[PDB]
């Protein structure tokens, strides 16, 4: 029952999107609304989605757009907590200290992004974008956000996957 | 036709950075999971609104 929940969690929110075969980005469904990384390309795999329009940033590199009413049951709690644990997304556990987030080397590639970040309570926190190595363990980079106005942390260096 | 000109461009150019500059204003608030318009910052100063 402790990422037992993760799991079941992951289905039916993230959505596939490739080029040609080739998985980029991965999108995730809280909040009302679809965000994604703006600074890849593709296309959904949900028919829905792609008839919608959607905005786009220039330097934040997220997307906000509107949700139809049909698929209601798919929307996380979204509350911002800040404490220095663990927070276990889909490939491994996460170590977090002095407002950075830390991944062991190896547990991730180039090409992964898209994949949420959610507290051990099933609450979403942000979106992982990638990172570089730094000795025995790779930094990453995030968006963070307290209630609101959304903010990146990009240490020196970083390089999304 | 040089006065106009000059004026057409200049009110051109001054909506066309009105538009950047609304953009700029809350598109971080278009982002952000569920929260609302900010109201006691801004309610129509930047026209940030689109129904609901």
């Amino acid at each position: 029952k402790r990422e037992r929940m993760c799991m079941k969690i992951e289905n039916d929110c993230i959505f596939e999107v490739k080029l040609d075969g080739k998985v980029t980005g991965y999108a995730c469904l809280v909040g009302d609304k679809v965000m994604k990384p703006a600074h890849v390309k593709g296309v959904i795999d949900n028919p829905d989605l792609a008839k919608l329009t959607y905005k786009k940033s220039s330097k934040y590199d997220l997307e906000c757009a509107q949700i139809p009413v049909h698929m209601k049951s798919d929307a996380s709690k979204y509350t911002h907590e800040k404490p220095e644990g663990h927070y276990n997304w889909h490939h491994g556990a996460v170590q977090y200290s002095g407002g950075r987030f830390t991944i062991p080397t190896g547990a991730g590639k180039p090409g992964d992004s898209g994949r949420p970040i959610f507290d051990n309570k099933g609450r979403v926190v942000a979106i992982v974008l990638g990172g570089a190595n730094e000795g025995a363990r790779t930094a990453l980079s995030v968006v963070t956000w307290t209630k609101d106005m959304v903010t990146r942390y990009t240490p020196e260096g970083t390089e999304e996957w | 036709s040089a006065a106009c000109l000059a004026v057409v461009l200049s009110l051109l150019a001054s909506c066309y950075m009105f538009a950047t500059a609304r953009r700029k204003c809350l598109t971080p608030y278009a982002l952000t999971p569920g929260a609302v318009v900010p109201v006691t910052l801004g309610v129509l100063c930047c026209a940030p609104r689109a129904h609901a």
